[PDB]
Formats: C-alpha cells, sequence, structure tokens
DNA sequence: AAAAGCAAGCATAAAAGATCTAAACATAAAATCT
DNA sequence: AGATTTTATGTTTAGATCTTTTATGCTTGCTTTT
C-alpha cells in the first residue's frame, strides 16, 4: 500500500538482476568465460568469500546471460542438495540427461567422463558451496577439479565457496601441475559507499528514495561496513526499521534515533541470581577456575543459609544451572555424572554485576568470603 | 656396504649417459619376460625414479595382457580400493568382502577357475606411503604368490625389507634387478606426503573490526614481547571493536581456522593467544599498518 | 603429465577381456626351453618325493 | 495381505484411528467446583487468547502480516526458556490470522509445521513437510526433491506458506544441510515461504549454527522472558475465572516460589493442580495455604537426607566414612580401601562390628544405585574410586538431628 | 677442562571418550520370467 | 496369475571425528665426572 510496505517489499533480500556493487568481478568472470570460449580450452575457477558479499548473485546473474546460453552448455548444481558426497556425479547425469547403466555411482563417473570426451559445446559447472564436497580421501573433489585436465574434456568448472584457502588447505595436491589448480577470485566484503549504492538502487527501482533521507543511510552502513560488510544484514536491518517505524507510528523520514535505536539493540528468577553471584564469588576468590556443579552447589547452600532462605536440591539446582546456560552467560562442559559437569563462566563479571541489577545483593555476596 | 657401528656409537653428457642407461634396461624386458613365465617376481631396487621404465615394460611389451597398475607413492589409495579393483573389473565380481583376506581367498579361488587369464600387477613403490604396514604387504604377497598373477615392483627406501618376513619373502618370489635410472623423483614427491605475506594476504580480506582486533593482539605482543583473552575482551570492549563474548570468540576461531592466531590454554583457565611470528617481522607489519 | 599418474585414483586397470604358458611359441618350441622344462620337472618331483618320505 | 495395509497408510488412504471408549464420559454438570478448577488448571488447556504475551503476540502478528501481505516470503527466530508461552503464542497467531483469512480480511495462506523432536533423525522434516502438502509418505531424498520442484520454480498461483519449526537445536547436526535448506528456500524469489523458527538458546544462531546459516537467519528476533512474580499470578487466576476456590495468598505463594526457581508456567499450573488434589482429601472446598505449602514441598523435593536417615546402620557408618576419609585426605575422590580402614576405626569406636570387605562392597554397590555415592563396578575391589554424591552437611544433619 | 647426567618445557602424540557418519548387511517393493 | 531376480530402503556395526587428558619423548638447560 503506501510507502512503507513499499520499501519493505522492496528490501526483499532475494534475487536480483542489477548488481551495482559487483561490475569489477562481473567484468573479470566475462573475460574469463569469454577468453576461455575462444580459445576453446578447459579452465578450472574457485570463488569465494564471506557470506552475503554476492558470489552466487553474480553467477546466477551470469547463468542467464543470452549469449552464453548460445555458446555454451550452462549447469547449476548446489552441493547442499545432494544426499552424500560421492551421489552429486548422479545428480550431475540428471543435469545433462546422460543415458546410464544405472545404480553405481561409478558407472555414472563413467558416463560422465563420456561425455565429457565428446560433448559438442562447452559446460559451465557452477557447484555452489563446495566446502560441503570436503570430506577426509576426498575422491571426489580431486576427481570433479581433474576434469579440465582431461585429455579432449572442454569443462570450465566454477566453485563457490566461504572460505580463502579451501583450495590450497583441501587441494594441496593440484598446486604440483599448473594446468590443473583453479584461478582464485575472492569476493571483498562490501564497504560503507557500495552498502549506500545498494540501497540507493533497490529503494530507487520502486521510487522509494524519500523515506530514508541519505544521513541515517550513511549510519547504517557504516555500522554494517564495519561489523561484516555482508548485505543480507544490511537489507535486514533496513526492512526492520521501515517494519519498526510502521508498528510504531502506527510521509515521515525515518529519523537518524530509529536507526540508532535497532543498531543498539542489534548490535532474573531469585536463585539464578543467587546462583551467579556465588559463581562469581568462587572465581574471584579462587585461582583455580575448575569449578564443578558439586563444588559450586556447596557454596550455594552455605550462601542460602546466611541469607536466611530456602536453598534447593543439586536435582533442581541442575536444571537451574542449566537455565542459566541458555542466555548464554555460562557454559557447561557434561561429564560422567551431574556433579562433575564443569561450568565455566562466559560473561565478564562486569557485565554478570550490570545484568543482575541487584547490587544491594551483589555487595552483599561478594563480601561474604567465609561462606567458601 | 659394511656398515661401521662407531657412526651410531658417536652420535649435457647426463643427458645422454642417462638415455644410454635407459636403453640398457630397455634390452633387459624379454629376459624378464623369461623370468616372469617362470614364476619369479621382478623387483628394481635402483636409485633415481622407475616410473618410466615400468611404464615402458607395461607400453612395450604387456600391450595386449591384462594389467593392473598400481601407484604405490599415493597418499590415499588404500588396499581395499585395489583388491576392490581386481575384484570388480577384472572378474566382474562386484564388491570384494569387507575382510581382506577374504577377498584375496575369493581372488584364489575365481583365479584357480581360470587357467591361461594371467594378471600382470605393476605396482611403483612396493613400500608406498600406504603400503608400510604389514598386512598390506602381507596381502602382496598372498596376492603375488597365485601362479596367475605376476608381480612387478619397485622399491626405493633404504629400510623396505623390514617388513618382509621370511614368510613374505617366500610369497614374494623376487628377482631382484638393479635399475638405477639417475632421474629425479618427480612424481613420486609431488604428491602431499613430501609468513608474513600470507598473513597480508589473509588480513587484507578482514573487515575493519577484524583489522582492529588483530592489530590490538599485534599491539601487545610487540609491547610485551601470548596476551590473556580478558585484555583482548576488555580492550574490545572499550574501542566498541565486538558486540558481546561469543563474537569475539567466533572471530579468535577465525584467526585459528587462518593460523594468524595460536590459542594456549593455561593451567588456570584463561586463553593464550600467541601470534607465530617473531618480532621483528612483526615490528615490521605495524609499520606497514601505519 | 601421463594418463597413469592421476591426483584422483590410484589403480588403472586395463582389462583385456577377463572372464570369471606367457611365452609365445617361438620360445616354447626352443629345444633349450624344453631341456630346461625336462630337467627341472625332473628334479622338482624328486626333491618332492624326498620330503613325503621324509614326512611319511 | 499387510502390504495393502501399508500402501493404504503411506498413501494417506486410511485415517490413523483411535479406539474410543466403552463407556460415554461423564457430564459437565456433576462436577464439583473443585473439580472444575482442576480441569480448567490442566496444562494441557491452552486459552483462547494469553495473558501477558501481548507484546510478543503484537510482534508475531505484525511479521507474519506483513510477510504475508508482502508476498515476500522470510525468517524469523524465536526464543526463550521453556514454559513461556512461546509456541502458544505463535499457534495463536497462526490460528487468527486463519480466522482473518477465512473472513477475506487477509490473503490466504498454507500453514505447514514440525517439530524437530518428533523426527528420529534431521532429514526426516523433509518426509513430514510434504506430507503436510500432499499427504503421502515418501523417502526423504524424494520428498527433497519434490519440496525443490515446489520452491525453487514458479508455479502460479503460488500460495503463501507458513513453517513453523519448533526445536531448531535438534536438526541442526554436523553438516546442516537441513537447516540450510529451510532457511535458503525463503530466499528464492519463487518460494513464498516464511519460515519461524522457535528455541530456547538465546545465542543459537552465533554459538552452533554455521556463518551463512547465521547470515540466512537473519537479524529479526523475539526473546521470550520468563514470568514474573506477578505474570504467573495474573496466569493462574485467569485460569480459575470467577471462582474462590483458590486463596489469592495461595496462588501468591505458588507464583512466588515458582517464579523464583525457573518462571516456568507449566510449573504452577501442576503445583495448583496438586493443590487441588490435596485439598479435596481433606474434605475442604477451599485451597487453603498450607495445602499449597504441602503441594510446593511435594513437587520441589529434597529428599535425601531422608534416604540417609532411612539407610541401614552399616550404610550409615559406610556415609560417615567417605566424608571422614574426604576430610582427612583433601581429594574429593577417595578409593575404597581407605574407606573401609576408617569404617573400621568408626566401627570400633560404635561397638558394633562391620561386615568383612566382600559385604562392604555389596553396601557401597547398593549406596551407587541409589545414587547416595557415585562408586565403579565393584570387578575391581579395594581399587576402586568412591565419590560421595551427597554434601557432607548433609550426611551430619542425617545422623545427628 | 670434555663429555656423560638430572630437572624443565613445550610438543607430537596416544589414550580415550563421546560422537557422528559412511559403508556393509539385512530386507522389502517390484519388474521380470513363466 | 504366480515365481525371480532387481532395486530401493532401513538398520547396524565398524570406522571417522571431536574433545579431554595424560605421557613418553624430543629438545633444552644446566650439571657434573673424567
Ligand atoms: N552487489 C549487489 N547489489 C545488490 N544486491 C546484492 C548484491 N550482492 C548481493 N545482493 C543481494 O544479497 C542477496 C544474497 O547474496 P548471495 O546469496 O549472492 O550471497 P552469497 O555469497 O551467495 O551468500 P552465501 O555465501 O551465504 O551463499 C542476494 O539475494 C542479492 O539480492
Ligand atoms: N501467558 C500464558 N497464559 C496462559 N497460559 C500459559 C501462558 N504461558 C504458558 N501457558 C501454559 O503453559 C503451556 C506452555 O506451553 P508452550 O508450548 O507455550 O511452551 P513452550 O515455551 O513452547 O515450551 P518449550 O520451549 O519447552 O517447547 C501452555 O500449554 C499454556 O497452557
Ligand atoms: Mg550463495
Ligand atoms: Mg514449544
Amino acid at each position: 500500500r503506501n510507502k512503507y510496505q513499499n520499501a519493505r517489499r522492496v528490501l526483499n533480500s532475494a534475487e536480483t538482476q542489477n548488481l551495482p556493487g559487483r561490475e569489477s568481478q562481473l567484468q573479470e568472470l566475462r573475460e574469463f568465460f569469454s577468453n576461455h570460449l575462444e580459445s576453446q580450452t578447459s579452465g578450472s575457477l574457485y570463488v569465494s568469500g564471506q557470506p552475503g558479499t554476492g558470489k552466487t548473485a553474480c553467477l546466477s546473474l551470469l547463468l542467464r546471460d543470452p549469449d552464453f546460453s548460445k555458446r555454451l552448455q550452462r549447469v547449476y548444481i548446489n552441493c547442499t542438495s545432494i544426499a552424500s558426497v560421492g551421489a552429486v556425479y548422479k545428480k550431475l547425469c540428471t543435469e545433462l540427461q546422460l543415458k546410464v547403466s544405472g545404480r553405481t555411482e561409478r558407472d555414472h563417473l563413467e558416463a560422465i567422463q563420456r561425455h565429457l570426451k565428446t560433448a559438442k559445446r562447452m559446460l559451465l559447472l557452477v557447484l555452489d558451496e563446495i566446502d560441503q564436497l570436503c570430506t577426509s580421501r576426498q575422491e571426489v573433489l580431486y576427481t570433479i577439479f581433474e576434469w579440465p585436465a582431461l585429455p579432449g574434456s572442454r569443462i570450465l568448472l566454477v566453485g563457490i565457496a566461504n572460505s580463502l584457502d579451501l583450495t590450497d588447505r583441501a587441494l594441496m595436491r593440484l598446486n604440483a601441475r599448473c594446468e590443473l589448480k583453479p584461478r582464485l577470485m575472492h569476493f571483498p566484503p562490501y564497504s560503507k559507499q557500495q552498502i549506500v549504492e545498494i540501497f540507493k538502487s533497490r529503494l530507487a527501482e520502486a521510487e522509494v528514495l524519500d523515506v530514508f533521507p541519505p544521513v541515517t543511510l550513511q549510519l547504517l552502513a557504516a555500522k554494517v561496513s564495519a561489523i561484516s560488510g555482508d548485505v543480507r544484514r544490511a537489507l535486514d536491518i533496513g526492512r526492520r526499521v521501515v517494519e519498526i517505524a510502521e508498528q510504531q507510528k502506527r510521509l515521515k523520514p525515518v529519523q537518524v534515533t530509529q536507526v540508532a535505536a535497532v543498531l543498539n539493540k542489534v548490535y532474573f528468577p531469585l536463585q539464578q541470581k543467587l546462583m551467579l553471584c556465588t559463581l562469581v564469588l568462587m572465581l574471584r576468590n579462587e585461582r583455580n577456575k575448575d569449578i564443578s556443579m558439586g563444588r559450586l552447589h556447596e557454596v550455594y547452600r552455605r550462601v542460602c543459609a546466611k541469607r536466611n532462605i530456602l536453598a534447593l536440591d543439586q536435582a533442581e539446582f541442575t536444571g537451574t544451572v542449566d537455565l542459566v546456560e541458555t542466555r548464554g552467560i555460562l557454559r557447561i562442559m557434561r561429564k560422567k555424572e551431574p556433579r562433575l559437569h564443569k561450568v565455566l563462566l562466559q560473561w565478564d563479571e562486569e557485565e554478570v554485576h550490570a545484568a543482575l541489577s541487584d547490587k544491594q545483593l551483589i555487595a552483599s555476596i561478594l563480601s561474604d568470603t567465609a561462606c567458601l | 656396504f659394511v656398515p661401521e657401528s662407531d657412526g651410531y656409537f658417536h652420535s649435457a653428457e647426463h643427458e645422454g649417459s642417462i638415455n644410454a642407461i635407459m636403453e640398457e634396461y630397455r634390452s633387459y624386458f624379454p629376459k624378464w619376460m623369461c623370468i616372469l613365465n617362470e614364476g619369479f617376481n621382478i623387483l628394481l631396487y635402483g636409485l633415481g625414479s622407475k616410473h618410466q621404465l615400468l611404464q615402458s615394460f607395461h607400453r612395450e611389451v604387456l600391450h595386449k595382457q591384462t594389467v593392473l597398475v598400481v601407484n604405490g607413492f599415493f597418499p590415499s589409495l588404500t588396499i581395499k580400493d585395489m583388491l576392490d579393483s581386481i575384484t570388480s573389473d577384472i572378474l566382474d565380481a562386484g564388491i570384494s568382502p569387507a575382510n581382506p583376506h577374504e577377498a584375496v581367498d575369493m581372488i584364489e579361488e575365481e583365479f584357480a577357475l581360470i587357467p591361461e587369464t594371467h594378471l600382470f600387477l605393476i605396482v611403483h613403490n612396493l613400500d608406498g606411503a600406504m603400503l608400510r604396514n604389514v598386512k598390506a604387504q602381507a596381502i602382496l604377497s598372498r596376492l603375488a604368490r597365485i601362479p596367475n598373477i605376476h608381480l612387478l615392483a619397485s622399491i626405493d627406501h633404504i629400510n623396505t625389507p623390514l617388513l618382509w618376513d621370511q614368510g613374505k619373502l617366500c610369497s614374494f618370489n623376487f628377482s631382484w634387478w638393479d635399475c638405477t635410472t639417475m632421474l629425479p623423483y618427480t612424481n613420486e614427491t609431488a604428491f602431499e606426503n613430501s609468513a608474513l605475506s600470507s598473513m597480508r594476504s589473509v588480513f587484507s580480506s578482514l573487515t575493519t573490526n577484524s583489522r582492529g582486533i588483530y592489530m590490538l593482539i599485534v599491539k601487545y605482543q610487540l609491547k610485551n614481547k601470548g596476551m590473556p583473552f580478558r585484555d583482548l575482551y576488555s580492550s574490545c570492549r572499550e574501542a566498541f571493536l565486538v558486540s558481546s563474548d561469543l563474537a569475539l570468540r567466533a572471530q579468535l576461531t577465525e584467526f585459528l581456522d587462518h593460523k594468524l592466531v595460536k590459542s594456549k590454554r593455561s593451567v588456570d583457565g584463561s586463553e593464550q593467544l600467541t601470534i607465530p611470528i617473531d618480532g621483528a617481522l612483526l615490528q615490521q607489519f605495524l609499520e606497514e599498518q601505519e | 603429465m601421463d594418463p597413469t599418474i592421476s591426483v584422483s585414483k590410484g589403480c588403472f586397470v586395463y582389462k583385456n577381456g577377463a572372464t570369471r604358458s606367457l611365452l609365445g611359441k617361438e620360445v616354447v618350441q626352443q629345444p633349450f626351453y624344453e631341456e630346461y622344462r625336462k630337467a627341472w620337472n625332473q628334479i622338482n618331483d624328486h626333491i618332492a618325493d624326498l620330503q613325503h618320505r621324509s614326512y611319511a | 495381505t499387510p502390504s495393502q495395509k501399508m500402501k493404504k497408510i503411506r498413501a494417506g488412504e486410511l485415517s490413523p484411528s483411535m479406539q474410543q471408549r466403552t463407556d460415554l464420559p461423564a457430564k459437565d454438570s456433576s462436577k464439583s467446583e473443585l473439580q472444575l478448577a482442576r480441569e480448567q488448571l490442566h496444562v494441557s488447556v491452552v486459552p483462547k487468547s494469553l495473558p501477558c504475551r501481548e507484546r510478543e503476540f503484537e510482534n508475531i502478528y505484525a511479521f507474519l502480516e506483513g510477510k504475508i501481505q508482502d508476498q515476500c516470503g522470510g525468517c524469523m527466530y524465536v526464543s526463550g526458556v521453556p514454559g513461556t508461552g512461546k509456541t502458544a503464542t505463535v499457534t495463536g497467531v497462526i490460528r487468527t490470522l486463519q480466522r482473518m483469512a477465512k473472513q477475506n480480511e487477509l490473503p490466504a495462506f498454507e500453514y505447514l509445521e514440525i517439530n524437530g523432536m518428533r523426527l528420529t533423525e534431521p532429514r526426516q522434516a523433509y518426509v513430514q513437510i510434504y506430507k503436510q502438502l500432499t499427504g503421502k509418505t515418501v523417502s526423504w531424498e524424494q520428498a527433497h526433491a519434490l519440496l525443490e520442484k515446489r520452491f525453487t520454480t514458479p508455479a502460479p498461483r503460488r500460495v503463501t506458506t507458513v513453517l513453523l519449526v519448533d526445536e531448531l537445536d535438534i536438526l541442526c547436526n554436523r553438516r546442516q544441510d537441513v537447516v540450510y535448506n529451510l532457511l535458503d528456500w525463503p530466499t528464492k524469489s519463487a518460494a513464498k515461504l516464511v519460515v519461524v523458527t522457535i528455541a530456547n538458546t538465546m545465542d543459537l544462531p552465533e554459538r552452533l549454527l554455521m556463518g551463512k546459516v547465521t547470515s540466512r537467519l537473519g537479524l529479526t528476533r523475539l526473546t521470550f522472558q520468563p514470568y514474573s512474580h506477578k505474570q504467573l499470578q495474573e496466569i493462574v487466576t485467569a485460569r480459575l475465572g470467577g471462582s474462590e476456590t483458590f486463596k489469592g495468598e495461595a496462588v501468591q505463594l505458588v507464583a512466588r516460589k515458582v517464579a523464583a526457581v525457573s518462571g516456568d508456567a507449566r510449573r504452577a499450573l501442576d503445583i495448583c493442580r496438586r493443590a487441588t488434589e490435596i485439598a479435596d482429601t481433606a474434605a475442604v472446598k477451599c485451597v487453603t495455604m498450607l495445602h499449597v505449602q504441602q503441594a510446593l514441598a511435594e513437587m520441589i523435593a529434597s529428599a535425601k537426607v531422608q534416604a540417609i536417615r532411612n539407610c541401614s546402620r552399616m550404610e550409615q557408618i559406610f556415609l560417615q566414612a567417605i566424608a571422614a576419609e574426604v576430610t582427612r585426605t583433601g581429594v574429593e575422590e577417595t578409593t575404597f580401601m581407605g574407606v573401609y580402614q576408617q569404617v573400621e576405626t568408626i566401627a570400633a569406636f560404635m561397638g558394633v562390628t562391620f561386615p568383612p570387605p566382600g559385604r562392604a562392597l555389596r553396601l557401597c554397590s547398593k549406596l551407587g544405585a541409589e545414587r547416595l555415592i557415585i562408586s565403579e563396578h565393584s570387578r575391581n575391589d579395594l581399587f576402586q574410586k568412591i565419590l560421595l554424591n551427597v554434601s557432607a552437611d548433609d550426611i551430619h544433619y542425617a545422623l545427628r538431628v
């Protein structure tokens, strides 16, 4: 309906046609595909980078080009979708309609090699999320990357991954032969101005540019590009600003107060309070931070006795510490017996004191050295 | 070769010469065919690589006989892979049984059923990276015992016959042959079995807050000539480089993945964060970041 | 490099009609192979007879 | 033949009926008022409108109504400690949206739901989501392929589909393929999926999900805080209606002693039912405060001092000597040999003889089966290690006072 | 004074201990031959 | 309208993995007899 729901729809975070931030990367990928088409030679490639930077958007944009539709046979395989690491050849056969004698992965591999030896068109095999193909012996990944070096094969394959060094660390054996190792392409995380240009593209495709003044866009991109640089979190906070402003106001451009509030937002039971205070006391008073559940409960009972309030039994105390564990304040390393489980504090005490919000009690527990 | 124990108790023209040596070893081949016909197996024990010599024997002489080449210098081959290869491709008998000696019993039965179907077996580096256990050598000796299967093999390691007892050395009816080519070990050492620049290349890909966290560890390391985790946590919360503890643990997990930081736990439970690079190069790196 | 040198496989079948006397006829019909086979069969059968008569 | 039954089950053509009672259920008017409170206080009776969860209702309602009307799809992650009204609020929002779509005030939408603990395997969710669509039971590979054919391919008129996913941490595993598919399907434009994920831990996407899965899960999130002293009283007094069968101080004591432990609402609705059952056997018709005190002492039980007082005399000598060896050697883990020597000392003091060590191992095995102590298998006698599971002061409190 | 000898210290590694997963094995749905 | 491989599937057990923890061993740093 209105501009708020229009901007909330258009921020989308789905597939797109225009990619303002990735232009030199698209030109480099087009030059790679074009020179390996004109030379009619095979060529492996490994694109990588942090999640949300837009690798799959670039390759989905380049698998819809009409001229590459004329010149080469596109195949896109998402490697999470296969049932197993060795099953991917079978999926590749279904992407090529190859006839197979069937029901073993070896004959599917021989059918793929027999297709590659006498293919009429160049093959572009994009294997999205190739980190799922890594195992231990890694027969499948080496078998896939050995295909460009096969005699007469015309495959040129692209492997998308989040790891900067998956190619070297996971495929050291391809370094020995320079014809085999993939050309590497990083996708750097988005800068501040690139996120501003992505926002100014998405809000001008629907002409809802006016709901975001430039100052608050340059606050939002300055936070997101400094934290992580993925455009998914940027579009998520940009959608969340409008869907909070719609809930709050019911054209008003969003002010810096709303984006600052959602950015500072994004970026107790009494027995749980007594447990956290006794854990802070035992961690402060003692050099040995190997605290067991029983060693903590024996101090917690004395603290509850000196406070003249009833203490929980060990069977309920274990569930209390497990409920405190869900907040992230603690981490319990499990052992053979419930008494032997090791509590480990994961907040500093300056955060625990501000989280408990009962300073008159923590001043009493932390001054109670004699109950340890 | 008669070594003295006191060393333990006190502890161009070359291409033509190598081509003449290779032509002599190529001239040896019909004698190897008669020796393999009499039931002996061939073993080569020269200095240099013998890959091209056994490939020439497979190419020029065994051009029509059934042949299973086995690359023993492969880091990732298994004896199950070789027994599965024989059982599935030579005999069309499907997958071999999971016990390898049961697979050798099956191969002995199926090869007893077919006389004059000889299977040549070429194993470059019988002392291979995954054949150095006693069990794979027992499987190879039980396979070489078969009258149908003939075996050629290469040897490179000096300590190879320590795993051949007299039973294996009797099953391996070896005819030793000094095929000392002088070729370099290219293919045998090409595999996986045998830095400030990389730190800059991974530092370029990091975001601004990760650059600040690594610069904090670099400043503490150059200031102290491994930092406890609590000082890095308080410095990041003061510099607003992190939202909570768990994001800092995720950043240090990424640094452990990219090997910029080694984590050494203390007896007190605190986590130490060493940077595994000498301090002169670290001081040059800090000067590079300014 | 060589087709036998692969990064993935470790064993390389060169099957030529295997289902489920290596020398040609020039060598087997040579007289020296005949006398060698005769002397070897005689010597091996005599040694096997001695081993059986000692184990009996 | 059984195969026709299994084929009619896997095709969904026979509904799984359960056997009905021979006798009719009793009429509502024969019930006592205390029985009426006992059945209104059952945890299974969800109220039509939940007290003290209005803000979270507006949050989930605004998110789901915007995702349905915009026809875009997306994802949400709600989280909180058990019993805090998560799944009841999400199903209440979805029932309100279905009541609104029935009257054509909203676009219509499909409502799939799964739960991660009803699945034996993480991949079996593919079997179940398809079972909420077609109703056929198929293998997980064919179900995953048909779900990808449904979601990746634009097929107008596609309707919006809301996939509630309870128990998200069970679906994880090491590969995290299932949760990656469930969070990756909304990102495609062809699928109008709006997946909501319920879980307990606040920090789950950062603690155990992968970085791309956390990036797909997004930054829209909601946390259900534990019920306080007052909200637990409002819940129980809403469940009781206008009835005065509960004293107000009794509900106040139930809420005050339940909110101090966990903030679970099921604990309050169970303690009030036990208080009603305690008041029923006293032949009173009002749940006075001492019935609540008895039900609280029963359901927050601490019966280990009773176990040490109920032990046989040689087991009490054993429980004294284990704590005596812990005090003597300092370390908390004692071998059976020094425990037996302290046993002989204490038995020489008290004047009774002690059983020989082959019977003392039977005493140690009984205490280790009762979990008063932790102890090893008895095959390594005299060198087996004996942790004390009960606290050392509880033994003296049992055997003195 | 020269080279064998006792505490120290980090380190590959070895047990282990849970834990998750891949392949071998038992088994059911089903085209196929009669 | 009934028997036979054929194939797709589920279970189980052996092996890969994560993690702690413990130890001999590789090296160091003195240490000390000949
Ligand atoms: N340069 C860009 N301009 C505009 N939108 C973009 C750009 N890059 C990415 N996006 C948006 O971000 C969304 C996610 O990008 P994409 O899925 O390609 O990242 P990714 O690297 O594949 O993530 P992952 O590594 O987790 O798979 C896309 O749907 C797209 O709409
Ligand atoms: N605010 C409330 N008002 C009334 N009843 C409530 C409220 N919160 C919880 N309950 C009761 O307690 C029960 C809680 O069930 P619910 O499914 O909400 O728990 P949950 O938070 O999903 O638990 P888990 O996280 O373990 O799945 C409901 O059946 C409901 O009857
Ligand atoms: Mg992607
Ligand atoms: Mg629930």
